[PDB]
Formats: C-alpha cells, structure tokens, sequence
DNA sequence: CAGAGGATGTGGCTTC
DNA sequence: GAAGCCACATCCTCTG
C-alpha cells in the first residue's frame, strides 16, 4: 500500500482519499504505520476531528497493533464533515503514556461520493 | 525517536499547538448517539477510572485522555461543584460541567518530560 | 416539510387508503394503524407511473418501505401477506421537534 | 418466497 | 451551480 506523512514523524497512515460517501467500504482499508518500537498488541483508535459536529460517528474505530502496522479491519465514516470542510482526524496510541498524531485535510465526509455532477 | 530534538521550538512556532495555548471551548465526544442521562454516568464512572474523550469544538481536534503518569490531581471533583479539573506530534504537553458535559481546557508544555524524553537520546 | 411539495411514498401511499375509490388495490385493516395490500404489483406500477419509473415491480416498492423501520415511520405486522402500518405518534417528531 | 437488509448508483431538491 | 442533502432505485443476499 501507499503512506502519507503525519504531524508525529515517528507513525504514519495511508492515503484515505479527497472526497467519499458517508458510511463506505473504504477503497484502501486504513493502515497506521509504528515506526518507534511499539508492543505489538497496543490499542489504536481514531476521533475525527472538524469545527463541525466535532466529534462524527465512526465505526471498526479502534484496531489494534501488530508487527509496528495497526490495520483497521474496515473503518467506516457516517457523521459527515460538511460543504467544502474535512476531518482533522485525531489517532490515539493506547500505551503508558499514550501518544498522539493529528492528521489535518484527512476526508472530506457526505452522503454522495463524488459523481460526475 | 518519540519526541522531536526542538521540542520547546514547535511547541512556540506551530499554529497547531499556539491555537490550543488559550483557554478554548471543549466538549465531552463519547457515546453521542446515547441519551444525555447516560451520557453523564459513563463520562463521570470514566473520569474516576481517569481516562475520557474531550475535543476543542473551535478547532476541532479530539482526543482520548489518560489522567495518571484513580489519582488526585489529575482529577480532582471538588475545586468546583457540578463539574471536574501525553506526547502530542513528538511533544511532551499537559474542565467539563458534570451536567451539560462541556467546558473550557488548553494543552501546556511538558518542560520535565521534555527533559526526560529527551535524555533518552 | 419537503413531504409538501416533492411526492414521498407514504404521503402517496395514502392518497389509496383514504380514497374509497382505490379500494380496488388497497384497504385500511381496523380501527388501530393496519392496511392490505390487493395487487401487490399493481400497487408499484402506478408508484412507477408517477415516479416516472417503469421499471419498478413490489421487490423495489417494498425495500423503500422496509427503510422506514429504523427510522420509525411505519412497522410490519408479521407473518401477514403485504400488510403494515404507519407510527404517527413519530411521524409528528419525524415533522416537528421537542 | 417473503421479508430485513447492506451496498451503491439516481434524481429531484435546498444551500451555499 | 456544484456541492450537500435528500428519499428511493435497483441489486443481489440470505434466512426464516
């Protein structure tokens, strides 16, 4: 698969892409990347992050670490962004103490994918 | 590295961590499709445990707290009545109504755990 | 509410029932929220002649109906052959607020 | 076979 | 007016 930076150099994650539906099989899974030697079995959930509806309903959340590469099984994103505005997903790392990347401009969420208009 | 080497820098140059230096509006993001009674239960049963879910609505940011290193001033439920007082992107940083479950929070430099996450390098 | 001016189904749906003159297709079923189904793909057809759909057949019909489950519009009466009923005591919080 | 249901394109209609 | 919604359309699937 194909990695994008983060705003913590030490993990990154996959591109998720411009604009999709609410609530989709997503066309490339989510991988998030433990460069740092993290104990593989540590906890990874995300929280997406927007001036609006601050905090969305997401789904297959949480996923856990294995072989320094958390994959989320199918994450799925259903409280949408808004006209234009994109999530600022936050990524938390369930460890002592736990560890955060933001990941600004991530997806654009609504309820058409983009069709030829 | 789980820390980045100008860890003072970033924390006073990013626009990420200066936008959340102030006194910002947050709010409790767990369980949002649940009834507010139960809302208010399972955020209070899990700030005693010391762990929630709080995101700065302004800019949007989330994220899952751990209040330790039950403690004491990590979360404290009597400085106020109705209401209770990490490394974020390689930088080592630092209340919500116990009704409407929102409030006001801001992040601070870590300068002792700056220290000692750098000097294990 | 946008039920007003685009056509919806239960809002058409109705427009069957209350008329005594399409009995011919469909029937309220007593006194509490219950209606019949007569033809069961004479019934799409003409939810094909208005939504200009001349496809549709009841298995099209009939999904759309089974949407309004979650959302709590109508509910089936179970076992019974093409027969469910409409919530109101929702539909007015499904058309105004609290 | 009906009946609940995920997935995904579709078309009309408000909102920026 | 594309950009977000919307409330079916059309689909192929199980599982009682």
């Amino acid at each position: 698969a194909e990695l994008v930076r983060t705003d913590s150099p030490n993990f990154l994650c996959s591109v998720l892409p411009s604009h999709w539906r609410c609530n989709k099989t997503l066309p490339v899974a989510f991988k998030v990347v433990a460069l740092g030697e993290v104990p593989d079995g540590t906890v990874v959930t995300v929280m997406a992050g927007n001036d609006e509806n601050y905090s969305a309903e997401l789904r297959n959340a949480s996923a856990v670490m294995k072989n320094q590469v958390a994959r989320f099984n199918d994450l799925r994103f259903v409280g949408r962004s808004g006209r234009g505005k994109s999530f600022t997903l936050t990524i938390t790392v369930f460890t002592n103490p736990p560890q955060v990347a933001t990941y600004h401009r991530a997806i654009k969420v609504t309820v058409d994918g983009p069709r030829e208009p | 590295p789980r820390v980045v080497p100008d860890q003072r820098s970033k924390f006073e140059n990013e626009e990420f961590f200066r936008k959340l230096s102030r006194e910002c509006e947050i709010k409790y993001t767990g369980f949002r499709d649940r009834p507010h009674e139960e809302r208010q239960a399972r955020f209070q049963n899990a700030c005693r445990d010391g762990r929630s879910e709080i995101a700065f609505v302004a800019t949007g940011t989330n994220l899952s707290l751990q209040f330790f290193p039950p403690s004491r001033e990590y979360v404290d439920l009597e400085r106020e009545a109705g209401k209770v007082y990490m490394i974020l992107n390689g930088v080592c940083v630092i209340w919500i109504d116990l009704q409407r479950l929102d409030g006001m929070g801001c992040l601070e430099f870590d300068e002792e755990r700056a220290q000692q996450e750098d000097a294990l390098a | 509410m946008p039920g007003s001016g685009q056509i919806q189904l239960w809002q058409f749906l109705l427009e069957l029932l209350s008329d005594s003159s399409n009995s011919s297709c469909i029937t309220w079923e007593g006194t509490n929220g219950e209606f019949k189904m007569t033809d069961p793909d004479e019934v799409a057809r003409r939810w094909g002649e208005r939504k200009s759909k001349p496809n549709m057949n009841y298995d099209k019909l009939s999904r759309a109906l089974r949407y309004y489950y979650d959302k709590n519009i109508m509910t089936k009466v179970h076992g019974k052959r093409y027969a469910y009923k409409f919530d109101f005591h929702g539909i007015a919080q499904a058309l105004q607020p609290h």
